[PDB]
């Protein structure tokens, strides 16, 4: 059916996550767990696949890898890690015993926010980033050894200059993008910021994406099929949804459209599968959903209410 | 201007203007499956959101297979040349008959649903779209240009079939709800209220002949008449005779036709007054607006479309005074707009059919891209954008190309997240006849969409690779593969 | 004032003189009335024979073929006709505004004007192009047909802010009603304008001192401005690129100045770039919009649907003025709908409008009513053109206005109609050409001449019993 159900958790939720095909989520709270569901097939029901402790702290941020490396999730939590975890299909679920741990990221000096696992024409990559404002992308070498984690780059994104107690806020989001330059979105704070590889295998600052007013607290790239120029949108404590446009001929920035129909902060937005639709969320505790127009500004094509 | 859905009606978790929750939403990579929750304490529940008019039945998939064919079966002609003199003759013939095609698979889609669910939401939009479309094919898909002299059993068929199937009334609950043989004043008569004869004209304005006929034979033919004023019984009578003859195939048998009728409310005209000082002129306004007077075809009409459709059927048969005939129609009544449907086919009538796509996009985006698409075979709309000097730009979706090309695109792109296996072709296809875009450009997002391909069997995993070949995608076909080990 | 008295009028042979009674006791005066709205002046008639020439020389091409230049070289002389359409009708508004003012008549002719350079911006430029195809033409056609359809932003309005009137302690452009005027400037590509209100104020002054950052900004945007591209769709390209270069530095920069003039300049900026959601804020009539984003967004008449429709959803159209409708029609393909109105404001503008439009093959007639047929003449209705119908009518119109030298427009403009037979075109002449004003012996060698050419004997016949006795008799 689709009514409601619960996750299991005791603490807050942070993230929910999709796998490639749909069929599957991962949740992360603060309860320090990692449970994943499963969409049976023939009762169209969600049902909890496997429920596990993996951090001795609260879990922020969840990912899955692409479906041509295995069943494999990382997880960034507060504990200053991020964790990889690898489903063994020969462990019954619910047992706390289906996802073994591959591996552990320490380099990390401050607690984590945000961890996403690069576009698959790149390999087994990743980034994280945390209050030591310093993002970090990581590669699995040797696809084969799903533990040979090495560290590929690390970036000072901010000055730090806030205790962990003054609100900081960070994301990260790669460009999906199977044929254009290998380049990712960071957010921290007010700024958010855009790296891109140089010809020199390392990261450099391409561009900004100007505007906010406040702490970003979502932004996420959209898949470009069909499209040359990228889009990336970004939810704003300010109360406003801002998508630009970004051609690369090197990086020009357009802003797009500014929506503030929620009235108060955007907490999610997220992107279709073919970055057709666009959603946002918020404190007015509804959902929008937004199409381009023929003239490429964004219009509400939908509010889903609470 | 959006549509406010229930999430989950039975249990929503904002309530309280307190504490604005922090609520987070995440699209699914299936249209049906998206998820929604809450970062606060004691709100742990995860709620499974599907998009908002959503179409998951195996009648619309049905229906959009249909819609396929259809586009795939045009061939070159679903493009437009803006077999030498024939090509232009041809052409429309083929166009026309896709157009009727389309029209089918549309009844008979909607036929399903009535009987499925039976009066939903969705049906209602359905019957618009087709309303939009009956106007659109019987003032651009039948004529090809030329007058109603150039086929008028066809045109008027469509133009009577497109005004009785846009609105319900008259009713049949109508019609006795003025026989209800009330007499609340001292001898009521059968007929003596103007609302027995407004329900006459209406009838008649409407082609609705048989019906019309029919409510006369209901109360006072013979009776007050064939007794009271011999005179006025013979006009009467001869005058439903006409009515019995109006003709729908030779434009000649109309032109003495209206010659008939004309002499007919002449000699009525200045004759034998043994009626009622109001059953008089009730029969001469009901001979009028047989006869075309503009002035009482515009007063016994209720909305523009009866008037627009009375000035053809009975003034005169000419689509070259549609331009008047529809402000005329406008002055008398101005445009509802509790419906979707009559100010498309206001825009169509009047030359701006490129205007009516945002509107049908919103009833159905399928119908939509497929009206767009024959629309830009009929070369009813084209693609006025431009190049530079002879010089990268491959974003295939966008405005660049056609508004069709778009929302034939876009169609094709909404396809891959319902995530049937048996539409995944006719995305695949759509962007492949695409008649716009480098084959290149096309290539790409093909590219990126196979990798998303719901299949199972082995039949489905060989049309991946048969995809792959006629593409030239060999680096993702041994990309699905490395999931299948890994799977 | 209300006796209900037997009031009977009669027209005359003469447009000019008509008149009123009464059948009452002590009612006896006559009252000679002309019909409303009617042009008698010399500049009228010199336009009506300008225009007349226009479509005599345009020869074969008024007429549309529904060699391979023919299509090319055709579009090439009706779009120079149209231009001196254009041209008669400024003269015109002209030689009216001298001689009567800024009456009701000069009003209609300029909103007559403006609905026709908006209808050449659309169809008479890049004959179904885009604006690549000749960006200097188009440009230069919209940003004229624009500034000339309202008076506003009216200089009588720019001294208006400039008031020098300091009553919250006005930084003189801290003020909102600064902007919004600066930013109108630019939407109508009054670029020149716009710099100007700048150099007025704080260009160097707050700026230049307050935020060295900021005034950066401000200063090389001017300069941008002063080189707006109206040739080379290429160096747009790259203009808009150092635009969107520019708002993207300050848009994250020093914020050495006001919270409020820190977003004033942004959106400044914003509107030069292009952004879609700024040009529609700052703009107060759906035709600033619509304006604004072919300047700075993206400059493709592709999007002129999606253009209007914005435009429109911000500022309704201004049933004011009997021009914006029109100008809504023409933009949104539907041409046919503007004659109705135009020829409320002019009957000869209208007219040959409908002919242009017909030369162009942007209205044609879609009549076809027998397949049984032979009399029916019909010189005068809906069974030809809808600019047969208008031509003809003013020819009608023409005759009675009793002026010699517009006859033979009259005429020749029936005899020229590209539909009726030859026989019904005889049948009219032959009706009209005795109501022929002669008085000279070349006037009546004229109307023998056309009795001629048409072969009106009986006619030609009567011409000369008049004269047996106003020529054998008159001249004496």
């Amino acid at each position: 059916h689709m009514q409601p159900f619960d996750s299991g958790h005791d603490d807050l939720v942070h993230d929910v996550v999709y796998d490639f095909y749909g069929r599957h989520v991962a949740t992360c709270s603060s309860d320090q767990h990692i449970k994943v569901f499963k969409l049976d097939k023939d009762t169209s029901n969600w049902e909890l696949s496997d429920s596990w402790r993996a951090h001795d702290s609260s879990i922020v941020a969840i990912d899955w890898a692409s479906p041509e490396y295995g069943r494999i999730i990382a997880s960034a939590s507060y504990d200053k890690t991020v964790k990889l975890w690898e489903e063994d299909p020969d462990q019954e679920e619910c047992s706390g015993r289906r996802w073994n741990k591959l591996c552990t990221l320490n380099d990390s000096k401050g607690s984590l926010y945000s961890v996403k696992f690069a576009p698959a024409h790149l390999g087994l990559k990743l980034a994280c980033l945390g209050n030591d404002g310093i993002l970090r992308l990581y590669d699995a070498l040797e696809p084969s050894d799903l533990r040979s984690w090495t560290l590929t780059s690390e970036m000072k994104v901010l000055s730090i200059p806030p205790a962990n107690h003054l609100q900081s806020d960070f994301c990260l989001s790669w460009c999906p993008s199977r044929f254009s330059p290998e380049k990712l979105a960071v957010s921290a704070l007010e700024q958010a910021i855009i790296y891109q590889r140089g010809k020199d295998g390392k990261l450099h600052v391409a561009a900004k994406l100007p505007g906010h007013k406040s702490l970003i607290r979502s932004i996420s790239w959209a898949p470009s099929i069909g499209r040359w120029y990228q889009l990336i949108a970004t939810g704003c404590k300010d109360g406003r949804i801002r998508i630009f446009k970004i051609t690369e001929k090197n990086l020009q920035v357009e802003l797009l459209s500014e929506h503030d129909d929620h009235n108060g902060e955007v907490w999610s937005v997220s992107w279709n599968l073919t970055g057709t639709i666009l959603s946002s969320a918020g404190d007015d505790g509804k959902v929008r959903l937004w199409k381009a127009t023929y003239s490429n500004e964004f219009k509400c094509m939908s509010v889903i209410t609470a | 201007g959006a549509i406010l859905v229930p999430m989950t009606v039975n249990d929503q978790p904002i309530e309280k203007n307190g504490d604005k929750m922090p609520l987070k939403f995440k699209l699914g990579p299936l249209s049906y499956q998206n998820m929604a929750f809450i970062t606060a304490k004691d709100k742990y529940k995860l709620y499974p959101v599907r998009i908002p008019r959503l179409d998951t039945s195996k009648e619309f998939s049905a229906y959009v297979s249909g819609l396929f064919e259809i586009y795939r079966d045009l061939g070159d002609d679903r493009v437009f040349n803006v077999v030498n003199s024939n090509f232009a003759k041809e052409h429309n013939a083929t166009v026309n008959l896709a157009m009727e095609a389309i029209l089918n698979e549309l009844e008979v889609f909607i036929g399903r649903v009535k009987d499925q669910d039976g009066r939903v939401n969705r049906f209602y939009e359905l019957e618009e779209s087709l309303t939009v479309l009956n106007c659109l094919r019987t003032m651009y898909f039948i004529l090809d240009g030329q007058d109603v002299e150039e086929n008028r059993s066809e045109f008027i068929e469509s133009l009577l079939n497109w005004i009785n199937r846009s609105d319900g009334e008259p009713d049949e609950e109508y019609i006795e709800q003025v026989f209800s043989v009330k007499d609340s004043t001292a001898g009521k008569k059968v007929f003596e209220t103007q609302y027995f004869w407004k329900l006459l004209n209406q009838l008649v304005l409407r082609g609705l002949l048989s019906q019309a006929i029919g409510c006369i034979e209901r109360s006072d033919l013979l009776p007050y008449l064939s007794d009271t004023c011999a005179v006025s019984f013979d006009a009467v009578s001869d005058s439903i005779e006409l009515l019995k003859q109006y003709p729908k195939d030779s434009s000649s048998t109309f032109r003495e036709w209206k010659n008939l009728v004309l002499k007919l409310s002449q000699a009525f005209g200045s004759s034998a007054t043994d009626i009622s000082g109001e059953l008089r002129d009730y029969i001469e306004d009901f001979l009028l607006v047989i006869g075309g007077n503009q002035r009482k075809i515009l007063q016994y009409s209720r909305t523009w479309y009866e008037s627009f459709c009375g000035f053809l059927l009975y003034y005169i048969p000419s689509l070259e005074l549609s331009a008047e005939y529809l402000q005329m129609s406008l002055e008398a009544n101005v445009v509802d707009i509790t419906n979707d449907w009559e100010q498309p086919c206001v825009d169509i009538i009047s030359g701006k059919i490129h205007s009516i796509l945002p509107v049908m996009e919103s009833l159905d985006s399928c119908t939509a891209a497929f009206t767009a698409m024959i629309c830009e075979a009929k070369g009813l709309i084209e693609n006025i954008f431009e190049g530079e000097k002879n010089s990268m730009l491959e974003d295939l979706f966008s405005y660049r190309n056609g508004m069709a090309s778009y929302m034939l695109n876009s169609f094709a792109f909404e396809l891959c997240s319902l995530g049937d296996k048996e539409l995944w072709p006719v995305a695949i296809g759509l962007i492949a006849l695409s008649a716009t875009g480098t084959r290149s450009a096309k290539k790409m997002v093909i590219a990126e969409l196979l990798p998303h391909y719901p299949f199972v069997t082995n039949d489905d995993i060989e049309w991946m690779l048969s995809i792959c070949v006629e593409w030239r995608l060999p680096e993702i076909a041994k990309e699905i593969y490395t999931t299948l080990g890994n799977q």
